[PDB]
């Protein structure tokens, strides 16, 4: 999986950032905008409860 | 020479009945589609 590459452009913008606390507000508002976990195995179908 | 005789009978009576009932249904039906998303300023993406 190639990761986007706005994303790649937000985590350097994240990690160009002056002190430490920028870089890690930088980075929240990065994850949550994109998400902390990504599902690489899925399964498909349907279920009905 | 005489005689004499007296009866008193007396008699009460009291019956109350009271009945409540109380019944509720409530049904949701949700079925979405998905969500839509705005970018605000404070963001800072590029589509805003």
């Amino acid at each position: 999986i190639k990761l986007s590459p706005q994303f790649t452009s937000g985590v350097q913008a994240a990690l160009a950032k002056a002190t430490g606390t920028e870089k890690r507000e930088a980075l929240q508002n990065l994850f949550q905008e994109y998400g902390h976990v990504f599902r690489t195995k899925v399964h498909i179908g349907g279920v009905l409860s | 020479f005489i005689t004499a005789n007296s009866e008193y009978s007396e008699s009460s009576s009291f019956k109350n009945t009271e009945t409540e009932k109380s019944m509720y249904t409530s049904s949701r039906y949700l079925f979405p589609q998905g969500r839509i998303d705005f970018t605000t300023p404070d963001s800072g993406f590029d589509d805003v």
